[PDB]
């Protein structure tokens, strides 16, 4: 598919995640767009 | 990835005896389930 | 009296929960995300 997506500079509408909270059970969907926190920290919004 | 609806309908705390729960429906969806609720009327 | 059973992960429409509403003379089956509240429907 490098005819049709490949595009320098745009098309940022897909967007992939790395970590969460806990590992969800298999064929689950995905919905929740809340920031995890750290653990040590009381972590709001942008934090360390 | 299976929804397996078993029934029995049986004229009569639950009863004493037994009876087998015959499978219904097998619904072909694959739809994941964490919580499942009830409904009444009035 | 009991007329049906809704099944799924969320009461708000974000996921396709499952819904199997019994009737007099059919029974309607969709997973497909009706929004619901903590209220159950009495008819
Ligand atoms: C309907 O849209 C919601 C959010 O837009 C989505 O979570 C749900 O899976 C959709 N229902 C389908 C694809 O049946």
């Amino acid at each position: 598919s490098n005819k049709l997506d490949s595009k320098v500079s745009g098309n940022y509408n897909y967007l992939y995640r790395l970590f969460r909270k806990s590992n969800l059970k298999p064929f689950e969907r995905d919905i929740s767009t809340e920031i995890y926190q750290a653990g040590n920290k009381p972590c709001n919004g942008v934090a360390g | 990835g299976y929804f397996k609806i078993y029934s029995k309908h049986t004229p009569i705390d639950l009863p004493q005896g037994f009876s087998a729960l015959e499978p219904l429906v097998d619904l072909p969806i694959g739809i994941n389930i964490t919580r499942f609720q009830t409904l009444l009327a009035l | 009296i009991i007329r049906g059973w809704i099944f799924g992960t969320t009461l708000d429409s974000k996921t396709q929960s499952l819904l199997i509403v019994n009737n007099a003379t059919n029974v309607v089956i969709k997973v497909c995300e009706f929004q619901f509240c903590n209220d159950p429907f009495l008819d």
